[PDB]
Parts: C-alpha cells; structure tokens; sequence
C-alpha cells in the first residue's frame, strides 16, 4: 500500500533524525578511564566533552581538547587535517542536516504530488545522510584511537543510520511507483 | 600460558570495530547500488539490480563468490568497482593478521576444531533459520490457497 | 620427508570431517528449501545434484553457473559463503604460519613431495571421471539398441 | 600512528602506478583485438567501455558478466589474469610479512586505523557514483523536457 | 649480504618441478574435460566445451576467475571439482611460501618494481603476441575475401 | 529414483537403519580411545556418559565422565560452561534420536489416510533437522574432548546415521515432489 | 580434411609412442654427481641405471637400488609403497603400453570403418597414456626428492605426454565428426 | 566521440601532444631527484642519459651517466648486463618515439587517398605499440634504478604520453570502426 509506504518513510525518518540528533548532543559515545577535570576514573565521553563516572569529582564535565599543543608536536599533515575533522564533527552535523532536508522533502511532496522528483530528493538526502553518518563513525574511531566501550550515544548514531538507508530505499521505491503509474496512464 | 580458544575466535584478526564497519559499508554499497541502478525511469527495468538483488550482489562481493548479474551503467559500475577494491583489501587483511597471529605467540600444530566450531555454528544456525522461513512461505502460502477456495 | 596427503596439515582430521558433513548438510538443505514447495513449481534448478554442484563451486570459490533467487535459498548460500571464507583463510594462514616457523628453525621453494598428494588426488579423479563417462555411455548405448 | 593509506604500504609506489598503466593497456589492446576487425562484425560486447570494466574485474578476481572468446582476447584475457594473480597473492604475502614482523618485535588485531583509507576511497567512490547519475538523470530529463 | 632478486623472482615461491608438473596437468585437465563433454553422440552440442573452451574453463579456474560455463555432466563435474580443489590448495601453498620468504630472511620493507618486473614483462609480451595474432588473422581474412571475389 | 513402492522399502530401511546406528552410538561407550585414569593413566575407551578399562590390570571397569570436575576446576567464562552443560546433558543427540523416531513415526503413519501428503514432508524436515541437530553435536562433543587419540566405531556409527538421514530425508522430499507432480498432472487431464 | 587428420594421429601417435620409449629405456633422465661401480663424481642417471661421466671410472653405468636398506629402516609404509611404484616404473612403462594400444586401435580402425568405436577406444588410450606419464613423472620426482639438472631423456617423456594429449583431442575429434557425418546421412 | 570533423582534430591534437611530450622526456635531464655525486655527495637531478648538479658547489655541471661502470663492476648475470645494454641505449623510450611518429605520419597521410581505411588502423597499432613501448621503457627505467628519491617533471611527461597515446590509439580505430561501418550501412542500399 502506497499509504502504509508514506507512513513508514516519515516514521523511520523522524526516528532516525531523532536518533541521530541524541547521538550528536548526548554524552554516552565511549566509556575510558581519564581524569575529567583539566587521577584516574571511569568517565564516559562524547563529542565534546566528557564527565566523570563513579568519581569524586562525579558529575563534572570538561571540554575534550583536540590538539594536544603540550608538545607542540605536529607530526604530518594529515594526523591535522583528521583532528580538525573530528573536532568540528562535520561529518555528524551533516548527516544530521541531510536527515533534515530529507524529511523536509518527504513533508513537502505532499503539497505537490505532481513534482515526482521531491521525492526523489529525500532519498537522495537519506542515503547521503547514510553516508555521512559512516565517514563520521570512521572519523571517530579512528581520532579515538590515536579498556573502553561504546555506550548507547554511539549505538544511536549506528541504529540511525541503518534507519535512514532503509527509509531511503523506500523513498526511492515511491519515485519509482509513481513514474510506472505515471506511464501506465499514457499507455491507457 | 595460552588460553583455550574462544567459540568465535575467527573474528580475532579484525577488530570488532572494523566488522561493524564492515556491516555499515555493505549496507551502504548495497543501498547506493540499488538506487543508482533503478531510479532513473529512463531506464526502465533494462537492469535486475532490486534492493534483494543488490544486498545479494554486494554479499557474493565481499565473498568473492562471483555474481549472477553484473552492474551496466557508468555509476553502478563505480559502485561495483570501489566495493570490490574494498573487499580485496579487507580479506587480504584478514588473512595477512591471522597468519600472523598463528606464527607468532604473545603472553605451531594445526588448527583444531575448536577454532572453528563458532563458524560451524553460524552455519548451522544459518541452515535452520532458512528452513524455518520456508516452513513459514510453505504454510502462508497452504492457507491463503484454502482462503482464496 | 614430508608425507604424500601433507597439504591438509594445516587443519585437523577433525576440521575435515566436519567440512564433508557440513557441505552434505547444506547441500541437502539447499535442495530441500529450493524445490519442496509446491508453490514455486520449478523456477529454480536446483536439484540435489545441482544443489552439491553449487555448494562444492560455492567452497571452492569458483564461478558458479547458478545462484539462489529464494530468500531461504540465499540464507543456506551467504551462510556457505561466510564458511567457506573463514576456512579457506584460516586454511592459507596456518600454512603461511607453518612454513614461515619452519624457515626460521635452526631448499626454501616448496617441492613437488608437498603437493604429490594433490596431484595424485587430481589424476584419480580424472580417471573416476573418464570411467564414469565409459559407463554412461555404455548404458546408453546398449539402450539404443534395445530400442531400435 | 598508521598512515591513512597504510593499506597500499606492502607494495611501493611505482608498483601501484605501473599496475595503473598495466591496466590501461591491457584494456586498450583489449578493444583493439575484439573491434578492430570489420570482419567479425558486433559478435561481442567488447568496446573500451567493457574491456576497462573486465579488465577491473579480473583484477579484483570479481565475478565477470562476459568472457572474451578470440584467440587474441583470450590471450589479452590469460596474461591479464596471471599478472592479477601474481600481483595480489604478493600483496598479501607482503602485507603478512610486515604483520608478523611487527609482532615478532619487542591490539594484536588490526584497528580501523590500518584500513581508514580504503574505507574513505569507498566512500569517495559511491559519492561520485551518485553524482554521476545525478548529473545523467538531468540532462536525460533535460533533453526529452525540451524535446516535448 | 642481500643480492638483487632476479626479473623472474615472482616463481621462487614454487620449484620449477611444480610449475611443470602445473602445465601438465593443466593440459591433461583440459583434454579430459575436453572428452568427457563431447565424445558421446548421445549428448549431442548441448553443451560448448570444446577443447579451446576446455582450456579457457581450466586456465580460468587455475587463476581463479571464474567461468563463463560450467559443466552439466557427473564427468565433466568430478574433472571440474577435483581441478577446483588442486587449484585452490596450489593458490593457498603459493601465497603461504611467499609470505614466509619475504618474512624470514637467509643467506621488512615494500616490495619494488625489480620483485614483479618479470610479470609486467610476460604481460606486455602476452599483449604484443595478441595483437600480432590478431593482425595476422585480419591479414589472412582480407587476402582470402579477395580470392573469393 | 524409480516407480514408488521400491522407494518406500528403501527410505523405510534407511530411516530404520539410522535410527539404530544412532541408538547404538548415544547408548555404547566406544566414542575415544585416549589414555586415561577409569577409576595412572591408562588405554582406556571412552564414551558419552561412562569410560572403561582397556588392557589394564582391571579391565572392563566403567566409571561415569567427569563433566564438572571438583578441587579447583579453576572455573572459565560462561561460554565454556554452557557448552560443558551442553555436552554433559548430550541435548543435540539425543534430539537427533528423538528426531528420527518422530520422522520414522510419521513415515509409518504416511500410509495410513494417504491423501495426506504433508506427513511425508513433515518426515523429511525432521530427518533433515535431525541431520543438523547431529552436526552441532558431533561438533560439541569433539570441541569437549579438545578442552594420541581414535574414534571408536559407535562414532563412526554416530557419523553414518548423520549421512542416511539426510539421504532418507533427500528421498522423502521426492515423494513429496513427486506426489504433487501427480496432482498436478492428474489436475490438468 | 580427414585424411590430414589421420596422417596427422599416426604420425604423432608414432612420434609419441617413439619418444616415450626412448626415454623409458635411455640413461639421460638427471644430471647429478655421484658414484659409479662401488669419489663423487658428475654422473648422469636414468629409471635403472647410474653411468659416470668424465670421472676415472667413466662410460661405467651401475644399476640403481631403490630401497637403501642399509640402516634396515622401514618407518612408513606409504614410503615403502612409493619406492616400490618407481622401483617398478608401472607408470611409464603402463604409459607405453596406452600409447602402443592406442597407436594399434588407429591401425585397425583403417580396416574396419563401420566401426567407430575403435576410434574412440584410440583417444581413450592415448589420454590414459598421457595420464600415466604425469603419474610417472610424478613419482619420479617425488623419489628422487626423497645440485642436479634434468637431461633429454626425461624431456623426451615430458614432450610425448604433450604430443599423445594433442593425438587424443584429433582422435576424439575424429570421432564425433565421422558420427555427425552419420546423423547427416540418416537426416538426407 | 561524436561526428568524423571533430573527431580528426581530437585525435591529430592528441598524437601532437604524446609526440611533444615523450620527446621532451627523452630529450630532458630531469627524471630523478636522487643525491648522487656529480662530479661528495650533493643533491642531483637525473634523466636518461645524464646526471647532473644541482644546488652544489659547482651548480649546471652536467656529467654523463655511468652505465657500466669500471673500478670492480663485480659483473652479473646475462639478464642483469641485458638490463643494463637496454637502461644505456633507452631503446624502448626511441622505440615508443619511432611508434609516435610512424602513427602521427599515418594519421597525417589518412587525409590523402581517403579510400585507403587501412592507414588508420595502422596508425592505431602504432600509437598502441608506442604505448606498449613507453610501459616498457618505465618499467626498464625503474628497474635499473633501483639496483630517498622523487621523479621529475619530464618522467610524468613521458607518463602522461603513454596515457595519451591510449586514447589516441583508442579514438583511431574507432574511426576505423566507423569507416567500415560506413561501408556497411551504403551497402544495404
């Protein structure tokens, strides 16, 4: 059914921004050890900074710094280029904002049902959100590595982005319906 | 002193962190393939590549099992093509660091049947999963008949 | 002095055995979850001939002539596949690991003795074929003859 | 710290380029040895644009849609597939050799780390692949917009 | 000391017996698939393994490249399987020797141009061969359609 | 292969058969020939549940497998103790005997009321199951004894009835293709 | 045409036949230095006997022993098998036997045409004679495993399995060519 | 790509341009950016035939490059001397050249007796052969060099010529194929 197609394309993209928009505010990306005010105690970390767990200073966020400028060490270019990309989590925020436009698309394609090809733009929208969300997840990883546990912030972004491929799939699955019906008339 | 092997310690050489994202690309690889290969009503379909299709054709890639259909146009067969660099790197990652972990111990026989029962039980596990869905195709299918007569 | 079947030294009787028994299953799970519902009578050929001839290509890692179109089908295929490329590289890393212990043990290029056993397995095989052959058309043609 | 692209550290540069130049001139005699002849037209769909395309699947050992079948093809074919099979079993040995050194010296899994670069290529690629059908899309629907 | 490795270091891995006991049994693989395939009447072909085709099945199965036929008798499947398992531990024993070459050293950086020189040149020859083929068929064919007319 | 009273007897026997190289298999205890105390070490033949003396001083003496040994057993992660119990209690097994009784049950039943082609079908999947079900248990018990040896011939038993089962499993399947072959056949004419 | 054909499998049935029983028979199967009638000298062996070369003792040839049975050792039974296959020479001399089968059914397949499975049985012969001397190589390398250089002799042999390979591809071609031309016959 | 006008021009620009190119790369002492003594030791930019100072004490002296040197060459094999006679001679860099220019002569003589299709396609084994060529010739070069560096701006000249050689070799015989076809289509009517 083309209905239950359109309720389940604007449901799963709502969950997936919502999902999504949780992981890029919200705090529990990694569980480390590390001192969260600049000893050593469990603290759980995000984006941007990170707060003591089971601690006596419990409670108190700090900042996570990106460039490590204690040793003015530089090292090559590309260990910066990663940093800045990281720091700024461009890639999260822009999957975040393709998941907007997305859902923007799928509300406005609505109001014009002859434009066939907004709905192709939210799927396009989707599945670069899709994309931007892995070049994030990689992005993380990797400044992270240069015991821990991923906590369910992470495990929000991971689940939206699987939500956002498959609303995408239907998207695309509505613009094809719509051109088939659409050549089904002209041939009647 | 060396501990008994794990059940599923034939994903030791990979990090759990590349399988996941080894997951996500497939998906991703997947998805891109099936939309670049149908969307376009121009042409329309010349191609076979559905998203059951395209998911089968990006697992049989990164198997290296070979592929009923074959991706056509120009973007579908980047698509193809930057997968298939990626499986290759990964599986002869995969080979390169377990070779290297059975050739240097840290704190050599042949390989026993406990470093591979987990990949035994996923295959078995795999086997009656697919015999359950069609057992379940078999019967939905018995009682729409009798429904429709 | 290495022995005639010692390329099957990097993995344990035990891990052969059970790839026979776990190719047999499949292949019979296959054959089963490919033709035993009425309903798609078939769309598929895919026998139990034709379902261990898709499994050996499958573990080989050879191109197969046939793939799965079925759900059930393709589940018993990507399982297969998943098997089939944990063991083959479990299979060249333990021979690397072997080889690469033995070179550092206090001439390099392996002999024909490491493979005789494979060699041996291939011409045997290719007999078993040829007579296979005879046989069939031997029957066949003293069928013709009967007939006419 | 490993290199984005530490992945390609087994084989040096100039292998990569020549393995780039190797593959633009098999594809090129390719299409020669199947077009050049009026007098096989054609039989086969091997143009530049499919020869480029068999010759990256042989060399990412990939299931292949078609097969040359001249002589002169097969042989383009033949010497294509040996070099691949040389070429990647070296990488792979290469690339074991350096993972077993480094452990022999005085975690143990690969960390995402060693394979960001090959991620990003992937990546990269499917973005272009999209923009490629993007940039088809508009102008087929440009050019029959206009037509109409 | 370390000595510059020859053009043809690529088949240190595997003795030279190997290799030819390999073309042998390639070429014998070949013509039995050849003759179970097509010398009974009574399967009249249905199928296209001809003894050129047999060679190019067995050549691509050797390097693993798949195959764009397959065969459909018990025969021509046993040649065809016991081929695949040569094949595949042949493959697996090659790498496996390479890896403990270039680990172990006796009398580790990026393999250079000098290590695979070798191919690259039985490549570029493979190359001009065909082409020369090629010419020569186009020769032939344009001398003889002028006879005929 | 041909006609359909033969392939009755056929499949009848080779389920008979395999349930009685199974039986014999979980209940003899010549599954191992490892050297081992049954009561210094000793050739002894083990089994699933009991392990006797082999030309010892006092042969033919049995005494049941220690599967949760005491006096520091050292405990391990929960994975190898639920195998341990998994091994122990010989689950995959005896289902495997539960599941060929059931499918031989249902090939009896299957000419009693013969228009009913799906007990044939039932008999196949449960023959087939059974085959699954005897892989996870070979499995499970060769990863347990690995936690100079032979395999006795009631292991051997154990690893022909995996193979006639799915054999007579392969065979029902085809009945049932073939019983609705003639349905369709019959529904044409 | 058929009768370049069958000019061209007699000749290489021949050929092979020919070459093969001249490396059977001949010494020049490996060069390497050992010892004539009992110094390490260079010394050419064949399939049964070992001749000096340039040494004092030279142009003598001394018969092979194929179980060193000086130590009384036994170890395997497979070893014993194996030195027993090339003490025999089954295999090369099994291939001879193929190639003189097979050169004979070629014969006699001139006088009786109706038959064609004289032609058949031929091509048989010929690819198990091919099969035989990849067994006999085989064999021979392996036991000469368990400095040196390979003379004519053995290449004798490596060029006949290539040439009684080539004669059973044009044998079975033969054929399946003489049957088509019999279902041409029953078509008119 | 597209017409016959256009596609002339394309190709007589792009052999042109591969011809222009692989001559400066053969004709031009800028390969290798190796230190080397060019007389100590001081940094030094190489090609085919000489090496030559760069930044030292006595900048511009251009010497020429030993190829088989004296003083203990230690000698070789036969197949490393046959590497070495080829690096001195650049045969193979002359050879894709000689390609280069037989095909640019062909492309140019196509115009005159337009009847004769065959020029064209001899100009498309040419421009491959050269292509062929210059992959020989870098393999060759890289080979006897190795036996920190970079490579100048006349070795990606001759990189880039072999790429353009390609598709002019590509763009030939597709006018070849276009031309028979021609033939074809006026043929029908």
């Amino acid at each position: 059914d083309r209905g239950v197609q359109m309720l389940l394309t604007t449901v799963g993209a709502f969950a997936a921004f919502s999902l999504m928009t949780i992981a890029v505010g919200t705090d529990y990306w990694l569980y480390s050890r590390g001192v969260c005010k600049t000893e050593e105690v469990m603290t759980h970390s995000g984006l941007w900074r990170t707060c003591c767990l089971e601690g006596n200073f419990k409670g108190l966020c700090k900042q996570i710094d990106h460039f490590p400028e204690d040793a003015d060490y530089e090292a090559d270019t590309a260990e910066y280029f990663l940093r800045a990309v990281r720091a700024s989590s461009i890639f999260p925020i822009l999957s975040v904002i393709l998941l907007f436009m997305g859902g923007l698309c799928i509300a406005a394609s609505e109001f014009y049902k002859t434009r066939h090809n907004i709905i192709l733009s939210a799927g396009i929208f989707f599945v670069s959100a899709g994309l931007s969300n892995i070049i994030g997840i990689i992005v993380y990883i990797s400044a992270n590595a240069g015991s821990y546990s991923y906590g369910w912030s992470f495990y929000f972004g991971a689940l939206s982005f699987i939500i956002a491929e498959m609303v995408g799939v239907l998207a695309v699955h509505m613009f094809i319906d719509r051109h088939k019906q659409l050549r089904a008339t002209a041939r009647a | 002193q060396k501990s008994k092997p794990g059940v599923f310690s034939f994903l030791d050489p990979l990090a759990y962190e590349i399988w996941m994202c080894i997951v996500f690309a497939y998906i991703g690889v997947s998805v891109v393939l099936f939309l670049v290969s149908r969307f376009s009503p121009y042409e329309w379909s010349t191609n076979e590549f559905g998203i059951f299709n395209s998911l089968w054709f990006s697992l049989g890639a990164f198997m290296q099992q070979g592929c009923d259909i074959s991706p056509r146009s120009l973007s579908g067969r980047i698509v193809g093509g930057v997968w298939w660099f990626f499986t290759l790197i990964i599986i002869s990652s995969y080979t390169a660091n377990l070779a290297a972990f059975l050739t240097v111990e840290r704190m050599t026989s042949a390989l026993s049947l406990s470093n591979v029962a987990g990949v035994f039980y996923i295959l078995v596990g795999g086997l009656g999963l697919a015999m359950l869905v069609a057992l379940i195709e078999f019967c939905y299918k018995s009682r729409a008949e009798a429904k429709r007569m």
